[PDB]
C-alpha cells in the first residue's frame, strides 16, 4: 500500500492497515476459532469473519 | 480426439477418473482402460507430465 | 420458549414412547408438558419405564413435565 | 471442511450399534472402494432387506436428533 509517517513509533515498530492484516492472517484466527470454538467449524468461522 | 495432439487415450483423461464415454467411474474400476475408447481411469493430471 | 415449539422427535424418541404418545393426540411439546403424569400413567403401553427415561431426557435439554401454559396455542 | 467434515462423521459412527455403523458405511461405499447395497446386505449381514431400510431410518433418527446434528448444520449451508 501507500506508506505514510509514524513519528511517534519506535524502531521495531510499522503502522499497519488492520483490514490488510485481517487478510493476510486469516488460517491463524480461524484456527484459533475452532480452539475457542467460537466457530465450531470453518464455514461458521468465514461467515464471522465475514 | 484419437491420435492427435490431446490424445487422452496418451496424454490421459480429462477428469478424475473418468472416460470419455462415462463407462468406468468412481475408483470401482481404478487401473482399468476404458476398452471402448482405450482411456485409462486415472486423474486428469498426467495430462501435464506425459 | 424456542423450545416449546418443537417436535418430539428432536428428542430422539423410541417406538413404543412414540406409539404412546400419536396414540393420545400429543402433537406439541408444549402440548406435552401441559399433560400430567397420571394422565400417562393410565394410558395403554406407558407404565413404568417410558415415564423413566422421559423423564431422563427432559431432565437433560432443560425442561420438565406437568408444566402450565397459556395463550396456548399460538400456532 | 471436507477433512473436518469426515472426521466428525465417523465420530458420530462410533457411537453406534455395531450392524449399524458397519451397514451405514459399506452401504454408501463410505470408508472403502466399494458400493454395496440394500440386497447385498441381505447377502452379508443377512438376507432380510427392508428391516435394513427400517434400521436405516432407526439409525437416522439416532443420529440427526439435535445434540449431534450441530456439527453438520454448518454444512446445511453447503
Ligand atoms: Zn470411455
Amino acid at each position: 500500500s501507500v506508506i505514510t509517517v509514524g513519528p511517534y513509533l519506535r524502531l521495531h515498530q510499522c503502522g499497519l492497515p488492520k483490514k490488510m492484516a485481517l487478510e493476510l492472517f486469516k488460517p491463524f484466527i480461524y484456527g484459533k476459532l475452532e480452539l475457542r470454538g467460537l466457530a465450531t467449524t470453518i464455514k461458521a468461522a468465514k461467515k464471522m469473519v465475514e | 480426439e484419437r491420435d492427435g495432439l490431446f490424445c487422452a487415450r496418451i496424454f490421459g483423461p480429462v477428469k478424475d477418473y473418468e472416460c470419455l464415454c462415462g463407462k468406468y467411474k468412481r475408483l470401482k474400476h481404478r487401473g482399468v482402460i476404458c476398452e471402448k475408447c482405450g482411456v485409462e481411469v486415472t486423474q486428469t493430471k498426467v495430462r501435464r507430465e506425459r | 420458549d424456542p423450545i416449546l415449539l418443537r417436535p418430539v422427535d428432536d428428542l430422539e424418541l423410541t417406538v413404543r414412547s412414540a406409539n404412546c404418545l400419536k396414540a393420545e393426540a400429543i402433537h406439541y411439546i408444549g402440548d406435552l408438558v401441559q399433560r400430567t403424569e397420571v394422565e400417562l400413567l393410565k394410558t395403554p403401553n406407558l407404565g413404568k419405564k417410558s415415564l423413566t427415561e422421559i423423564k431422563d431426557v427432559l431432565a437433560s435439554r432443560g425442561l420438565s413435565l406437568g408444566m402450565r401454559l397459556e395463550n396456548w396455542p399460538p400456532a | 471442511t471436507t477433512e473436518s467434515l469426515r472426521a466428525a462423521t465417523h465420530d458420530v459412527l462410533a457411537g453406534l450399534t455395531a450392524r449399524e455403523a458397519k451397514v451405514l458405511r459399506m452401504r454408501f461405499g463410505i470408508d472403502m472402494n466399494t458400493d454395496y447395497t440394500l440386497e447385498e446386505v441381505g447377502k452379508q449381514f443377512d438376507v432380510t432387506r427392508e428391516r435394513i431400510r427400517q434400521i436405516e431410518a432407526k439409525a437416522l433418527r439416532k443420529l440427526r436428533h439435535p445434540s449431534r446434528s450441530e456439527v453438520l448444520r454448518s454444512f446445511l449451508d453447503d
